């Protein structure tokens, strides 16, 4: 049995080997101690605040906006230690593995950020730092291994499958399956087997509610919709966490649609895979008609988890969330322009947020609309990827 | 039915149970028929066949590396399906067991998938990434299909567990000599699951040499599973498939001689 | 006559050709308007918090100073909107372009952050941007271009004399003497003719101010000693400004030593140059025995002004301020050093600073002594350099 | 005094003074030499010489072309004064005016530098980058020196700096033509100037036609400077020496001509 709830409607679980059954039922104990200790707080937020940089500023546009009756915010998570939202998390799975006597961490990444926030929490908080990355990536993503390596952290190759992230993932359970005694795995988004999705989200919920605070702050009012990319959910279940229930507030999920869902390149499985079971998770994904698990492809390299966070499938199926693809075309316009009209270069991930709210302000610019977007990120890593395809 | 036989005329002659692993489609079907038949011609008691997935998480190199031979030979869930009849067809008594992990199960119904196990005469049925906290609709469709439910036990089993696995396994149990991942280069629970009443015990990873097998069942198990050890025959003689049945009977046959 | 004193000591004055004057004139009496209007500094606090991300945290290093009886602190100007503290003087000198009436801007760069911060203030306040860059700093610095344009900004190249820098702030003054009318000469550091120095220094001063709040919080008292980078003086001013009066407390600025002083590859004016009139001021400079003006050689792109702001020649000529120089390799170290032990990644211009406090440390060990290095910048922008040399 | 002189001729025969500007040094110092000698010949009526500078902030392309040249040519501001002194010693009536930037007179002291101008046979100088506001020290060494310190008045200047430029300038006082730098391809004042009793006015900065000449002496100044216009005979004739001096006799002819 659990302390939590593993499963989020039908979806989630912990469908892992027996052998790490007891690492996870540890790590959810840890966590609800953690979060009724007062001293883990304290030290938390202490990180957060003096070593992040929060609370990220909350910015209005004021010139993307204009003719139309659309008031949007950024949500400045580019402006976090980092370059991305993830850091908020890394810092409190780092003090969980310390608050267990664990003494490494193990992570798996794609793109590269989750490993340069692994990496640069470890070195912070003297851990020893394992990161596992498909060989494709590791080509491709040269400049944050490169990275990674200077904060002291192993950089191992993963040439198994598709050598891209899901086999990323394989390895790092296959290693904790082995290591849980003096390893912690800091898995990358709020996705994976119980406790992580909920955990994960815990960690990053102080976007939204920095967000509530800083909206009635300016605009004496709650937004009318709230946007954000999903790759795997977690930048979103942070922003979604202290809106849902505040119902007057729409949550809207983006996912990637690549070069087109009916193309088939797309990287929306919430709304275009099919339930599977893998990674420890029961949730949508992508997978061929046999079974077998696929990539997802994007434009932009951080929204590649082939899956979808639990507590996702779920907000959908229970329509309190709406979620949407936005393809790498609409992507890149939305990035051109926020680099243009506001001076701000935002990570494609990003962009894909950006770009909705850019369509749902285009498409009826007389409706009078209050929106925010989760800027998760900045896109100096996509300039010559932006610039090349220019 | 099947390996409650086996152990039965195992237990009169006095020996352990050996138990070869194979990844149905590995290099070939053709040649993976041909390894099969080798195995059991060799002596292997029962067999416990892998049906390739893209991402086996609780597999070592070994093993991953079969997975991919059998990809590149466009091995689908299906053909193994029709491989595991003409098994079954040839050899009907031998006890077939499958090693799956759970997408392949769920996939197109879970009920569907051990109605098409039991069709086939497949014996049994272990979902390496299902723990028995999220069993319930697997075992429950094992049993209402006449196929066992294998649960693996851990190194670090607690008491509640061992319990769990005594009354929710059948055929066998599947014993854990070490926790990580399959691979070749890598008895308090024993007896307690005895006490339970758990179904044999067969003892898996890292069981490569001859006088491993000895040691298993002179600890109690009722015999013992060796994969990587197997696999990694085929994989060193893949350029000469007479030269790979040689070599295998030679293995199989020197550890079914040390279960006695 | 001005309305403020253009000189510190005999540092400084306004030695542009005369068809400028009027217009060092006018923005003089525009800055000095601008800085008593309330209106104004609501504005432009305005846009640093909720655009640029201030106030910056001040982060205590834990693992760094390890044995040793130095606390040291780091003023995170790196976590600033852009990447670097160039930014808040941008954003300032904007407003005021406005407040004159000026629609566009003028700007030289070397490096290309003031550039890119240029850009994006462009951007956002609604001004055309004009960007000079020599040649060979453009060839050099394809990301920062690429991202300048991507803001709309125009980029110049300047292929006369040694083609970097210094021609690339002749090119914006000759263009100046021509546009003052409709155009506004953004000048990148705390030099130049008046009241540029003074300008620059007003609109960097919070950096100071802040990290006094923030230390008097967390240490209950000022520190030993705050230490800046010295390229053209403005990061440094900044966060010396609101120390000056306060005798206690150390002033240290750090000049590029290059491949070494004795070698005479630095750039290390101040302490190693002769007093010339460039730039349209008197400051020591990097000048030939002959007097012609030469380059500022440095690992860090972003030290290449071959000359220095005229309060800092005149803060160490009273003795208030110290000046000192750290080599590439002293640089390299630092910047190693904090990756991995902090897991920030620091500009290797801040390295610099952080590189003496380092020595300080080291030094004297049992030495108790409060430090703060003011960290100007990130360096994602430097990992290939350092990749290279490693 | 030269200029003085100079003026006061030119007044008796109703003309204006033609003064063209070139690099010291440019393409080389013998051919420079040349240059200037040709321009003598053909009727300048003084010159105007630039000092190679690193950084000539007030200069456009094609001078910042010819400082480039001169230093390509190895020429520093020692083998300047040393033809300063050539020059002289040739042509012991015509003005020489140099047109500096602040740092080459600042550099090994501001009196030591009009000193050396003194000697050498100079007879005004202008620093481009010094303005009335910044001058005190310079004025004061040109004045102790006998040498005339030359003022630029811009378009946009107003009484005040009238005033100044008039009782604080010498030989003559540079009025610009417009804004910007110096460029070949691009009244109220000199009224001013006279009731101020403000050394004759020289127009100068994009006078590149003779009829331009014309209008400046006919606007009420003394004469026109030109310099882009005939440093780009040099760098278009660079090749050939003889063409150089041929076609820049030619230009300075019909300029002079102009001036009556
Ligand atoms: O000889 P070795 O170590 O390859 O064991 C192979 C055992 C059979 C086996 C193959 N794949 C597996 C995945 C999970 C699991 F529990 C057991 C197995
Ligand atoms: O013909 P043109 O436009 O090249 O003018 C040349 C005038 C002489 C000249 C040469 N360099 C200068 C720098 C400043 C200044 F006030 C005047 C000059
Ligand atoms: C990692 C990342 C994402 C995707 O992860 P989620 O778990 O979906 O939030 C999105 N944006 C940026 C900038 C990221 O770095
Ligand atoms: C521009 C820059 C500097 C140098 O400029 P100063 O005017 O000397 O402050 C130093 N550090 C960083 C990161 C910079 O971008
Ligand atoms: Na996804
Ligand atoms: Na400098």
């Amino acid at each position: 049995t659990t302390l939590l709830n593993p499963y989020f409607g039908e979806f989630g679980g912990m469908y892992v080997p027996q052998i790490l059954m007891p690492a996870l039922n540890q790590l959810e104990e840890a966590f609800v101690r953690a979060q009724k200790d007062p001293e883990f707080q304290a030290q938390f937020a202490d990180l957060l605040k003096n070593y992040a940089g929060r609370p990220t500023a909350l910015t209005k546009c004021q010139n993307i906006t204009a003719g139309t009756r659309t008031t949007l915010y950024l949500k400045r998570e580019d402006l976090l230690h980092g370059g991305a939202h993830k850091t908020n998390q890394v810092l409190g799975q780092a003090l969980l593995a310390k608050r267990m006597g664990k003494s490494e961490i193990i992570a798996e990444t794609g793109a590269g950020q989750h490993g340069v926030a692994s990496a640069l929490a470890s070195a912070l908080l003297g851990l020893k730092c394992r990161i596992y990355m498909g060989a494709k990536d590791v080509e491709r993503q040269s400049p944050n291994v490169f990275r990674m390596r200077l904060m002291g952290a192993e950089v191992i190759p993963v040439h198994s499958g598709s050598a891209t992230l899901k086999d990323a993932c394989n390895e790092a359970l296959r290693d904790w399956s082995g290591s849980y005694e003096t390893a912690h795995y800091m898995l990358g988004t709020a996705a994976g087997p119980h406790p992580y999705p909920t955990i994960v989200r815990e960690f990053q919920r102080m976007i939204g509610e920095e967000t509530k605070a800083q909206i009635l702050d300016k605009e004496g009012r709650l937004p009318d919709a709230v946007i954000a990319c999903v790759g795997g959910g977690s930048n979103a279940i942070g922003m979604f966490a202290d809106f849902i229930n505040d119902t007057s507030v729409g949550l809207i999920g983006v996912e990637p649609g690549g070069h087109g869902i009916e193309t088939g390149e797309h990287g929306a499985p919430l709304k275009h895979g099919r339930v599977g079971i893998y990674f420890g998770m029961k949730a949508p994904m992508m997978q061929t008609a046999d079974g077998q698990i696929e990539e997802s492809y994007s434009i932009s390299a951080g929204l590649d988890f082939p899956s979808v966070g639990p507590q996702h499938a779920y907000l959908n199926s229970i329509g309190r969330a709406d979620y949407v693809s936005i393809t790498d075309d609409e992507a890149l316009e939305a990035f051109k322009t926020l680099c243009r009209h506001e001076g701000i270069i935002p990570a494609l991930e990003s962009s894909h947020a950006l770009a909705h709210a850019l369509k749902m302000m285009r498409e009826q610019p007389e409706k009078e609309q209050l929106l925010v977007v989760n800027l998760s990120g900045r896109g100096d890593k996509d300039i010559f990827t932006v610039h090349d395809i220019l | 039915e099947r390996y409650e036989n086996l152990f039965a005329q195992l237990n009169d002659r006095r020996e352990g149970a050996f138990v070869p692993f194979v990844t149905l489609g590995d290099p070939g079907i053709e040649q993976s028929l041909k390894i099969i038949d080798t195995l059991i011609d060799a002596g292997a008691d029962a067999l416990e066949l892998g049906v390739p997935f893209s991402d086996p998480l609780a597999d070592g190199p070994t093993i991953q590396n079969a997975n991919l031979r059998a990809f590149a030979a466009g091995v689908t869930p299906a053909q193994c399906f029709e491989m595991l009849a003409l098994i079954r067809e040839k050899h009907p008594t031998i006890p077939i067991g499958l090693l799956m992990y759970a997408n392949l199960v769920f996939n197109n119904g879970i009920d569907a998938f051990y109605a098409r196990c039991e069709q086939v005469g497949v014996d049994s049925v272990l979902v390496a990434d299902v723990p028995v906290e999220e069993s319930a609709p697997f075992r429950q469709a094992a049993l209402r299909h006449n196929i066992a439910p294998i649960f693996i036990c851990p190194p670090n089993a607690d008491d509640d567990l061992l319990r769990q696995v005594a009354s929710y396994g059948r055929g066998y149990t599947y014993l854990l000599s070490r926790s990580g991942v399959t691979g070749a280069e890598n008895h308090h629970l024993i007896e307690k699951l005895k006490e339970y009443h758990a179904a044999p015990a067969l003892q898996g990873f890292g069981i490569s040499s001859p006088e491993q097998v000895s040691a298993a069942v002179r600890a109690g198990a009722a015999g013992a599973i060796s994969g990587s050890a197997i696999v990694k025959i085929i994989e060193k003689n893949l350029a000469s498939p007479k030269q790979m049945l040689a070599e295998l009977r030679s293995f199989v046959s020197a550890m079914k001689a040390a279960s006695r």
